[PDB]
């Protein structure tokens, strides 16, 4: 029983570091995507 | 004809600080449009 405690316990801490990583790749994506504005907006100013 | 050769060089004087004075005027209009154009950069360079 204390075996099948401690499977089920490592299964429990793999699923936070899934929401841990999950949450840093939309945090990622949330920088990535005002990068791409801002090279954007140096492809108008070069353009210009 | 002493007169005629000094209004001559008059006359050569005025009408070469005409074609300066077109010149010149020129050179203000279009510096004066860069100087707009310019500040369009700018105005994209703080965006980004």
């Amino acid at each position: 029983r204390a075996n099948i405690n401690d499977i089920k316990a490592n299964y429990d801490r793999r699923e936070q570091e899934w929401t841990l990583q999950k949450n840093q790749a939309d945090k990622d994506a949330e920088q990535l995507a005002h990068q791409y504005t801002s090279v954007q907006e140096q492809l108008n100013m070069a353009q210009k | 004809v002493s007169s005629v050769i000094q209004f001559g060089n008059s006359l050569q004087s005025v009408l070469e600080r005409q074609d300066n004075e077109a010149m010149t005027l020129l050179f203000q209009q279009q510096q004066q449009k860069v100087l707009q154009h310019t500040k369009d950069i700018q105005n994209n360079n703080i965006q980004v």
